[PDB]
């Protein structure tokens, strides 16, 4: 089901598979080990913002904030109309956890590998229909 | 050609244009004390008739715009009378060369 | 990374500068033949110029690279660039120079013509 | 020796004249993105690792880590870490369901080698086990080397001589550097002289 | 073509004709392509089209 | 000159006289005049790629019945053309195959017929490629010949065409 | 006269300190500063407004807003500036490229 | 492996032609109609289908086909979406723009405030060019207030010709932000103009009216002014970076295109559902900015979009302008291989036109050499040499394109070389390479040497040759570039070579001369004190390359045979050479051996000083390069420098305290 | 054709003053080899000198005025360069020279 | 179908084939990839005419690869097809999609919802062929089809055919 | 290693026009991509194995180039395609010197 | 911005110096066509001196 669109890097003259391939990463090329044919060159190896899609989903939300010349009527405007949005409310309230989390982990001084496994523990059981009457302390207690 | 003294009326200027082929120039008296043609920085400019302007287009394989311009404000071209799509002979002193003829089209 | 005192100017770098002040036909036409001057009245020089003669022992080695007929006898010359040398100097490079003049037309001057004076 | 350059005495240089250590520390450290998403210190194999490096694995240990003490060499992985990757994938042909981890190794720099100074283990102030390698190896003074006096009058090596080729006194002292005379008008670096 | 679910027409099928002069391969899938239910549903139009317009007259008629 | 884009054009059909941008009447040769179209018959192409054929055997020298034809031409395609001549070759097969005129003599005489008849080269070249014999058959097999010729000139036409067929 | 006093003025700063240049370089500078009629002076609002191509203007200042002008004004780029080549990574028409290189038959076989 | 064969015609790009995509047109060349903000599947393992990173689109991953063109990395371009807006939008390069032909055209029919029946649009019609008749026309009709229905005739102000026209009232519009609000005068009424209501004035403006704006028919109409349906850009314009190969951190790009879908989907959400009105200009308003920080995130009185680390959005514009933008940082200069960096030596022993390539730096830079019969042997042995020994060659390039490295080719033997072929040999001696000192202020401060390869780490150069460079050996840093093919070697021998170089443009002397110690050497040996024994004449005599073998007659023959310093500096002077300088007090006779006189290439009196070998016009240097040519100036300038440092090493020259004391 | 006869008419005076019969006959003594010689040579190097088509000439020009300016009562130097390309209506000594 | 033109081809003339007799040597490379090749823009190109005088200009040498770029002017016989033309041809293969008729040097295609509905595919039959109640069409068989549709690549050209039409099909 | 403005600068001043091109494109980034003949535009699907080529939106299959830019220059026109401008690139000459 | 304000004027094949748009600066380059490597400063006789040395 689906494409396929893969690439094998097989070499068209040695003809062994799976083949014997060496990048090199300094020279640029990528080449048959055996017969030293090159395969694919120009390889490639910043300008982003790192994002880990497992602790907060695909969520891509950029937030409006004060520029070198900002005016405040339309940052208030701007901020209200990102406010009622309503396909992100469950983001909305999955971040808000996520922030009350942090917040308890940092109140009592826990190191940072605890605040992601309690993150990842709150988010791989959000929305449960095992765990929907339950407080929310108690399950950011239990997450913790 | 019209000489006045201090200033015009705007009333005027909206008529100084007239019917064609008369030409209205005014010249202020106070801009005319001295001649700019004898000044040493400026140099010998001559104006070229149309078949000499054609000559210089077809010899040069020249457009009506690549050629050096001149306003039609500048107080030379003032001095000459200049119009639209006139083009001035320039004869200049080079330390180079001795005389240098540029050519500069009145726009 | 590093710290250093010794003063290397990062270059191509005026853009520092820049946000520092920022506040202050009738013979031709077409593709006609008329493009191509007849060789009776070429006005072109027939010095045939510096960017020329690189431009031709380029093409003329180039073109030996790859095994295109020597037109001249070898002395036991082995590189590319001196046998083009060595065909522009007795004239026997077959090519012809086309000198575009600014309005688009141009001239047809061939390297047996051209006056190699440099 | 002309205009900024030195003639320094290449028998000097063998002698120990300027001649130095560096010291060069990799840090690299293992995390936890999540509950199984981690990597570990460990030595690779190519059996069940996949997009290794393509410098030599052989110095290290069974945890992944140089002993000091070893010589190394350009490309030579120091730290060996590996993270596993999501199983059964197809990817550059040469990948199968041995492959469970992917190499995250540090090798060393392209064109430094030297000697495995000292290694350190630790845990941070988070708990996760990081390394600290001290690289160590000896800068002789060569060709195109900078020096410089006490008064601004750097400059580079511009060729070294044996003490048979320099100049030499009736003691027989020979220079273990030449400067240019030329350097010193233009600057009017008289207490160049004076310290002499 | 059933595996990359992308639509063909009647020109581009000629193309992509095989050796075997019998089927029509993909040319991502490299699958035999097969026949979409279109052109037997032409009698549903029509019923449709005569199942709107009976229904529309006293729109007409106004 | 031309404001080039995506502008409104019809698609190309053959009732319609659309043979596309670059087939129009008028035709530009390589001395820049203009020249009519023209469009040959099955017949008109196989003799004129015989005699093209037969003058690059004499260049290169100088430096009837349907089988023995056939293998006269096949062998002609085997000594003149070089490679890749197997699309030239069952083009070959398909003239000979498919021909109603065997001489110059009949071609002539079908081109002289059909240049005062003031109809289009293509629609004369379908005919004298289609060995048509009902005048409705005519109109229904090149539908540009509706409302452009009449029925009786047509059926003499396809009489005449047919007498002219040998072979 | 305009012109003159410029190169003038140009030669002053140039042989202030001794230094000398020869003259056909500033008379250059001062014929292109004197072409337009007026004193078109070496800014992103003088020699960067003339229609001398889009990318040739792009290149040196304001580069967003003048791309945003020829989209609106639908210009065209001739192509023949140096620049223009460059981002098109194409052989320039200056120095080895202010020609071209066709290949003669004539003399070829007239050679043997 | 390079690219696959292409049958389409190969061609330049001889125009570039400007304008506006049309929405039918965005609608046209899009291969996908992008729907979902999400980039990753719900699994996160594969491309979501209609979303920012649909494959159809492209694809950014080595071992992933593009979707529509079904190639990798190196094949694909890349293929644009589009994104159907629920409200047309502005333009945010366009505002003041779309402010100007507003106040231009009428705010009801979509006409031109002042027609052909006036005199001063008629003038302003004169105008040819399309930027200054459009700014006349908008100073004459933005005081123009009313839509004119009625005008007196151009020949007598007499009778009332109806023109076309509504005769409403037009009103002032200005921008508050990224809207713009018109307010009616009172017989003021001030309201937001909306986007749709300007777009389909625009619509209503009439072929015409816009050509007289400028506005070319079928590539820039004002309508389209308007977006109302946004291209998407493809994965390759705005590509997933990886931090350790775990992290899948998208660009800035893909982040507001996330947005504009997220605002998108709101507002037809709004509208679909029924929404109060200023639920409705709040979501529009939220999608425009999100357009306008899209497309530019620097506006004036604007709040900029944010990162996550709370970093500005980078927006198009950000990648456009700037030093790493995309013009001056990528496309007008670039980075480029086959280039070395190291520091630079100074050396008397090599000649003018040389350099001094490191073994390693030669070992590392190759030159693509084609195989001929005239160098199949020497190839062969390169090849057989292999990449880890100087001289030797690292690649063989097949005549299909394919490329063979010759380590891990060894073990599967060796290789004969067929016509054709290229080898990318290591370069040896008398490659020409390009040589460059930044900041390279003028066209003599980036030059064509000659390889010399040396075994030490520094790019060594003549001495004499460091004035053009501005270069100093205190660390300096100078590029060096190899050209790959022969044409360009060709022309950078012939045009960039340092000896055709000598005299500079710039100021009409020669721009490298005897400088430094060979200056002081040179004026030291040309002294009347200064007389050389048999014994180191002999050898300054050999130092010369070009020395015929004969040996001069000394100055003295009894009772000692001498020569002296001008002797055996006129060795390195070829014959022919005339040159002439008085000085002050300077006759025939000198008697303070000031001035010059050169005959036949033997000098006569004077001592050799700056005025007659530094950078001088006509010096030694000007006249030798403009009568004998330049190479025999370069053997000059290398002949001078060997004899000049030999002699000055075997009498030595220093400087002390002393020589400071009066 | 006028054109070249006013692009030469300098040096043609350098060459009338320095080939006059006079300083030929009198102070170069030259023969009919000798002045044969001369005047090939001449046109020979006149030829030579003649600028190339195709040169670059508006670059040489910048660097070649540029280049002088990195090796640096009335303003003078860089500011007063700066005040020339950008033509301000102000600088800092406006002046005049009457005679 | 057959027409005439004059048309004009760009040939990429190696610097190895420089040598003293180039004329013949552009016209032999013509000569190949002009007989029998497919262009969507002037249909299948068969013969080129007027071999003795062909014009030819200067060459233009590209300043990168250093080859001869010839713009050769010549007269050559086509084949390009169009939609609504009825032609003769043979049948050479077929399937229970349809089958392909050889019309000159092109396989045009006739799908199987094409024909009238007496036509049936019989796969037992050896060779397996389309029957009907008054006609059998088999392989080599004489047939009349007229063309719908025909796509013409850069370099290819398929066409659709169909007998629907009366006074088609087997003569 | 930067071949920024002012080495672009020299080499125009020394006339080297084949070097500069080399060092733009050859020695950075050649990229070979297809425009359409109708419009300027790359928007041009290169089936290279198939041979087939089209640019959909002007459904011509006969009228297609190949160009040789430098990639950032492909870069550079797909952005200001996603500017909403046309950076319709035409391989002829349509207006006069 | 010197060398951007006149990086497209070259010496055309008419000896005309014109930029990218073929606008004339020059109608000979530098007022005289002469290349500014090839120039030698040297001295005119007849301008200076005497009328009687003019004569001598
Ligand atoms: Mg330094
Ligand atoms: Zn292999
Ligand atoms: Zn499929
Ligand atoms: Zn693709
Ligand atoms: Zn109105
Ligand atoms: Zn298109």
């Amino acid at each position: 089901r689906g494409p396929n669109l893969n690439i094998v890097l097989t070499c068209p003259e040695c003809k062994v598979y799976p083949p014997k391939i060496v990048e090199r990463f300094s020279e640029g090329d990528v080449v048959c080990a055996l017969c030293g044919l090159v395969l694919s060159d120009k390889l490639v190896d910043r300008v982003g913002e790192a994002s880990n899609p497992l602790l907060d989903g695909n969520n891509l939300s950029t937030r409006i904030g004060k520029g070198e010349t900002t005016d405040m009527r339309f940052t208030k405007e701007l901020n209200k109309a990102q406010g009622k949005n309503v396909m992100d409310k469950k983001d909305n309230e999955v971040q808000a956890a996520f922030a009350k989390i942090t917040m308890l982990c940092d109140a009592a001084e826990l190191p940072k590998i605890v605040k992601d496994c309690a993150k990842e523990a709150y988010k791989l059981c959000h929305d449960e229909k095992t765990l929907k009457g339950k407080s929310m302390e108690s399950i950011m207690a239990a997450s913790i | 050609i019209f000489v006045y003294q201090n200033n015009i009326t705007p009333s005027a200027m909206k008529l100084v244009p007239s019917i064609p082929p008369a030409t209205i120039e005014t010249f202020n008296e106070a801009a005319l004390v001295v001649n700019i043609t004898h000044h040493e920085l400026v140099p010998k400019h001559i104006r070229l008739s149309s078949d000499e302007k054609r000559e210089l287009l077809k010899r040069y394989r020249l457009k009506e715009s690549q050629l050096p311009r001149i306003q039609r404000a500048d107080p030379v071209a003032l001095y000459l009378g200049l119009k639209r799509g006139e083009v001035v002979k320039i004869i200049r002193k080079s330390e180079t060369s001795g005389r240098y003829a540029s050519y500069r089209i009145c726009m | 990374n590093e710290n250093f005192e010794d003063f290397d100017v990062e270059h191509f770098s005026d853009e520092e500068t820049y946000e520092e002040k920022p506040q202050f036909e009738q013979i031709r036409r077409k593709t006609l033949k008329e493009k191509a001057i007849p060789k009776d009245q070429r006005a072109t020089t027939p010095y045939m110029t510096k960017y020329e003669r690189a431009r031709i022992l380029g093409t003329r080695a180039l073109q030996i690279s790859m095994n295109a007929p020597v037109f001249v006898d070898l002395e036991g010359e082995t590189d590319p660039l001196r046998i083009a040398m060595k065909e522009l100097a007795e004239k026997k490079i077959p090519l012809v120079i086309r000198r575009y003049l600014p309005d688009g037309s141009f001239e047809d001057w061939s390297v047996e013509e051209l006056i190699v004076d440099l | 020796n002309q205009e900024d350059s030195m003639i320094m005495n290449q028998s000097s240089i063998d002698r120990g004249l300027f001649r130095s250590l560096f010291f060069r520390s990799y840090m690299d450290q293992e995390k936890k993105y999540g509950m199984s998403i981690t990597e570990t210190f460990e030595k690779p194999q190519r059996t069940n690792t996949l997009r290794m490096k393509h410098g030599t694995y052989d110095k290290l240990d069974d945890d992944g880590l140089i002993a000091p003490g070893v010589r190394v060499s350009g490309e030579d992985v120091i730290i060996g870490k590996t993270t596993p990757i999501s199983p059964d994938e197809e990817e550059l042909g040469q990948r199968t369901a041995y492959h469970s981890k992917r190499d995250a190794s540090t090798p060393l720099r392209s064109t430094e080698n030297g000697i495995v100074d000292q290694v350190l283990v630790t845990t941070n102030q988070d708990g996760l086990k990081f390394v600290k390698v001290r690289v160590r190896t000896t800068k002789i003074p060569q060709i195109g080397d900078k020096f410089a006096s006490r008064h601004g009058q750097k400059g580079t090596i511009g060729i070294t001589y044996r003490r048979e080729d320099m100049p030499f006194t009736a003691e027989g002292i020979v220079p273990d550097l030449i400067i240019n005379p030329h350097a010193i008008p233009s600057r009017m670096t008289v207490a160049h002289l004076i310290e002499c | 073509c059933p595996i990359c679910l992308t639509k063909y027409t009647q020109l581009e099928a000629v193309q992509l004709l095989n050796f075997d002069r019998t089927e029509f391969l993909c040319s991502l899938c490299d699958e035999p392509l097969v026949e979409d239910d279109s052109g037997k549903k032409n009698k549903e139009k029509q019923d449709k089209l005569n199942r709107l317009m009976d229904q529309i007259q006293p729109i007409i008629d106004s | 000159r031309r404001r080039r884009l995506k502008k409104v054009e019809e698609e190309e059909n053959a009732a319609t006289l659309q043979l596309g941008q670059e087939f129009q009447l008028k035709q530009i040769n390589h001395q820049g005049e203009e020249e009519e179209l023209i469009a040959l018959n099955l017949s008109e192409a196989r003799l004129v790629i015989k005699e093209a054929l037969v003058e690059r055997r004499r260049a290169f020298k100088r430096s009837e019945t349907r089988e023995k034809e056939l293998e006269s031409i096949d062998v002609l395609l085997e000594q003149t053309t070089g490679g890749n001549n197997k699309d030239l070759k069952n083009t070959m097969q398909y003239l000979t195959n498919f021909s109603r005129f065997r001489d110059q003599e009949t071609v002539g005489a079908v081109i002289q017929l059909l240049k005062s008849t003031g109809l289009h080269p293509f629609e004369v070249a379908q005919l004298g490629s289609l060995a048509c014999d009902t005048a409705d058959e005519a109109k229904t097999l090149i539908p540009s010949l509706n409302n452009k010729i009449s029925d009786d000139e047509l059926e003499r036409i396809l009489k005449e065409l047919s007498n002219l067929e040998t072979l | 006269a305009g012109r003159a006093a410029l190169y003038k003025e140009v030669y002053n700063v140039i042989a202030s300190d001794g230094s000398y240049v020869n003259y056909r370089h500033m008379a250059l500078l001062v014929d292109v500063m004197t072409t337009q009629g007026g004193l078109t002076s070496v800014t992103r609002h003088g020699f960067n407004r003339s229609n001398t191509g889009a990318l040739m203007r792009c290149s040196f200042e304001e580069t967003v807003e003048i791309l945003f002008e020829a989209g609106a004004s639908a210009e065209l780029d001739d192509c023949r500036g140096v620049s223009e080549n460059v981002i098109l990574g194409q052989m320039a028409p200056i120095g080895t490229g202010a020609f071209d290189v066709m290949i003669d038959e004539e003399s070829l076989v007239k050679y043997m | 492996v390079g690219q696959q064969y292409s049958s389409a015609p190969l061609r330049t790009v001889k125009e570039v032609q400007f304008g506006l995509f049309s929405p039918e047109e965005v609608r046209a060349i899009s291969v996908a109609k992008i729907r979902f903000p999400e980039t990753m599947d719900e699994t996160q393992t594969r491309a979501k289908i209609g979303g920012l990173n649909d494959p159809r689109l492209g694809s950014i991953d080595r071992n992933l086909k593009c979707q529509t063109c079904q190639e990798g990395m190196n094949e694909c371009p890349g293929h644009f979406g589009h994104i159907d807006l629920a409200k047309p939008v502005f333009h945010v390069g366009f505002i003041a723009k779309i402010k100007k032909v507003c106040e231009c055209v009428c705010m009801h029919c979509g006409k031109l405030l002042l027609d052909e029946h006036n005199e001063l649009m008629r003038q302003a019609l004169a105008i040819k060019d399309s930027k200054k008749r459009f700014a006349a026309i908008w100073t004459l009709c933005k005081t123009k207030m009313v839509c004119e229905t009625d005008v007196p005739s151009e020949d007598d102000p007499t009778q009332l010709v109806s023109r076309g026209g509504c005769g409403n009232t037009q009103p002032t519009i200005r921008k508050d932000g990224l809207k713009l609000v018109g307010s009616w005068k009172k017989d003021p009424e001030l309201r937001v103009l909306s986007t749709e209501e300007i777009l389909n004035i625009f619509k209503h403006i009439s072929v015409k009216d816009f050509t007289s704006l400028g506005f070319n028919e079928v590539f820039s109409r004002p309508e389209w002014m308007i977006l109302t349906c946004l291209p998407v850009p493809p994965p390759p314009v705005r590509p997933s970076i990886s931090f350790n190969e775990s992290q899948r951190g998208e660009d800035d790009l893909t982040f507001k295109l996330a947005d504009i879908l997220k605002a998108n989907i709101s507002l037809e959400t709004l509208e679909h559902n029924g929404a109060p009105h200023h639920a409705i200009e709040e979501a529009e308003s939220l999608l425009q900015f999100h357009v306008a920080t899209y497309m530019d995130n620097d506006i004036a009185g604007q709040p900029q979009a944010l990162q996550k680390s709370g970093r500005p959005v980078k927006s198009i514009r950000a990648r456009l302008k700037g030093k790493e933008g995309r013009i001056r940082g990528n496309l007008m200069g670039k980075r480029v291989d086959f280039s070395a960096r190291t520091v630079i030596s100074g050396d008397p022993n090599l000649e003018l036109d040389q350099v001094g390539v490191p073994k390693s730096i030669a070992k590392t830079l190759t030159y693509p050499e084609v195989v001929t019969p005239y160098n199949i042997d020497r190839l062969t042995q390169l090849v057989r040499n292999g990449p880890n020994e100087h001289p030797g060659a690292k690649y063989v390039i097949r005549d299909s394109g394919d490329r063979i490295d010759l380590r891990y080719s060894k073990r599967a033997g060796d290789i004969q070389l067929q016509y054709g072929w290229k080898v990318e040999r290591h370069i040896m001696d008398n490659d020409p390479v390009l040589f460059n000192r930044q900041p390279s202020l003028h066209k003599m401060s980036m030059m064509a040497h000659r390889v010399k390869v040396i075994p030490y780490s520094t790019f060594r150069l003549n001495l004499s040759v460091t004035s053009p460079y501005n270069a100093d050996f205190d660390g300096d840093e100078m590029n060096l570039h190899v050209p790959q093919s022969e044409e360009t070697r060709a022309e950078l021998s012939q045009l960039c070579a340092v000896p055709l170089q000598i005299v500079s443009p710039q100021s009409n002397k020669p721009c490298m001369g005897i400088v430094q110690d060979t200056l002081c050497g040179i004026r030291k040996l040309t002294l009347r004190d200064t007389f050389i024994e048999l014994d180191q004449v002999l050898n300054m005599l050999y130092w010369v390359p070009d020395w015929d073998g004969v040996i001069p007659t000394p100055a003295i023959i009894k009772p000692k045979p001498l020569w002296s310093g001008k002797q055996i500096l006129s060795v390195a002077i070829p014959n022919g050479i005339h040159l002439q300088r008085f000085d002050e007090g300077t006759t025939l006779l000198s008697p303070k051996d000031n001035g010059m006189l050169i005959i036949d290439g033997q000098i006569i009196f004077g001592v050799v000083e700056k005025k007659t070998v530094g950078s001088s016009n006509g010096g030694l240097i000007h006249v030798v390069t403009r009568e004998k040519g330049p190479q025999v100036c370069a053997k000059l300038f290398g002949n001078i420098q060997k004899v000049v440092n030999f002699w000055l090493l075997h009498n030595g020259f220093s400087t002390g305290i002393g020589d400071t004391i009066a | 054709q006028n054109a070249q006869r006013d692009a030469v008419t300098l040096f043609c005076c350098l060459l009338r003053s320095r080939l006059a019969t006079r300083r030929v006959l009198q102070e170069y003594r030259l023969t009919k080899q000798a002045f044969d010689w001369v005047l090939s040579n001449i046109e020979a190097q006149f030829l030579r000198s003649v600028v190339h088509p195709g040169e670059m000439v508006g670059v040489l020009a910048a660097q070649s005025i540029g280049e002088p300016a990195t090796q640096m009562k009335v303003t003078s130097g860089v500011p007063r360069l700066k005040e020339i390309l950008n033509v301000a209506k102000n600088m800092k000594t406006p002046s005049l020279t009457v005679y | 179908m057959f027409f005439i033109k004059d048309l004009s081809l760009n040939i990429t003339l190696h610097p190895s084939f420089f040598g003293p007799r180039m004329k013949q040597y552009l016209k032999t490379k013509l000569l190949e990839e002009v007989e029998g090749s497919c262009t969507g823009k002037f249909g299948y190109i068969l013969c080129v005419l007027d071999y003795d005088n062909i014009d030819i200009q200067r060459g233009r040498i590209l300043p990168t690869d250093g080859s001869a770029e010839f713009n050769v002017k010549y007269r050559a016989v086509v084949f390009k097809p169009f939609k609504g033309e009825v032609v003769d041809g043979t049948v050479v293969s077929c399937s229970q999609h349809g089958f392909e008729v050889q019309v000159g040097p092109m396989k045009v295609f006739v799908t199987k919802h094409l024909m009238p509905q007496d036509l049936t595919f019989n796969a037992g039959s050896n060779p397996p062929s389309y029957q009907s109640s008054e006609d059998v069409i088999t392989i080599k068989s004489r047939i009349r089809v007229k063309i719908e549709g025909c796509i013409s690549q850069v370099s290819s050209i398929h066409a659709i055919g169909s007998i629907k039409e009366d006074y088609l099909g087997a003569i | 290693l930067r071949f920024g403005e002012m080495e672009r600068d020299c080499m125009i001043a020394h006339g080297a026009a084949s070097f500069l091109k080399e060092r733009l494109m050859e020695a950075s980034d050649a990229f070979r991509v297809h425009i359409c003949g109708i419009c300027g535009l790359m928007t041009v699907i290169a089936k290279l194995n198939h041979n087939q080529f089209e640019c959909k939106g002007c459904d011509n299959k006969i009228d297609i180039y190949q160009i040789h830019i430098p990639y950032a220059a492909k870069l550079l026109f797909q952005e200001l395609m996603a500017m909403n401008i046309t950076p319709r690139l035409y391989t002829d000459r349509s207006r006069d010197f | 911005r010197l060398v951007k304000a006149l990086e497209d004027i070259m010496v055309h094949y008419d000896n005309t110096t014109r930029n990218s748009l073929g606008n004339v600066i020059q109608f000979i380059y530098g007022e005289d066509g002469m290349d500014a490597a090839h120039i030698e400063k040297q001295s005119l006789d007849t301008i200076g001196g005497s009328d009687a040395a003019f004569e001598k």
